[PDB]
């Protein structure tokens, strides 16, 4: 009895921490773009 | 002078918004790719699991019948 | 011996390519909204 | 004249930003739905797998004990 | 025969409905920020 | 007067855009955490499933060989 091998099934991981950091950085830096007449 | 200030602030804000939307698009693309790969992985696991339980079943029925023959 | 059937378990897929394309299109088109006094 | 230009560019940019935020909201909603469906799928698979290994176990113990009786 | 227990394997769920609601609310409220000279 | 209107509308829009980008960042972070947890869960399930099929196999081969000895 030889059961099918399933060890090859792999689930990838996502790494969007750069993009989240950029989004928070922009949400903070947009205060430097407010108009103060 | 105030118009130049408004224009410069608006251009800076639009540049930052462009960078942020490119970042959001890249992040959504990566998340889509990873979620779809994980979905394909779960589906392939379900298929192989169904096949393996089918095999394990058939083997167990062979055992049970041949042991009924035994006893 | 009748093992439980699990073939019904399905994992959906997401299709947000329209939205990603729209986001990149806007990130490109926002150059047409810059002020050139 | 420059004020009309600033206002028109700002209105165009705000319209594009509205469209882009609607797109981001729709994309995040679709991703949430799909990730939650996949989570429910993995949980249901874990439950059914636990049940099936319980059954396979009990059957194997029956086999082992009744074969200990045999020999 | 004691098979390994896997009942502890759990898959979390995400709840970003607050953020999606905020995004749609902003996409609707940005009409209150258009300039009408 | 029109400049004050443009500046006020632009500041309101930039505040709303900041809130929306913070929301998008929080949503992407939550989605990343959940997708990564589900990936780790599927990987751990695959490992435990491989181990359990290995054990079930070895047991079935024991049964088959010892029943070949029987008959």
């Amino acid at each position: 009895v030889d059961l099918g091998d399933i060890s090859g099934i792999n689930a990838s991981v996502v790494n969007i921490q750069k993009e989240i950091d950029r989004l928070n950085e922009v949400a903070k830096n947009l205060n430097e773009s407010l108009i103060d007449l | 002078e105030n118009q130049k200030l408004i224009a410069n602030q608006f251009n800076s804000a639009i540049g930052k918004i462009q960078d942020s939307f490119s970042s959001t698009a890249s992040a959504l693309g990566k998340l889509q790719d990873v979620v779809n790969q994980n979905a394909q992985a779960l589906n392939t696991l379900v298929k192989q699991l169904s096949s393996n339980f089918g095999a394990i079943s058939s083997v167990l029925n062979d055992i049970l019948s041949r042991l009924d023959k035994v006893e």
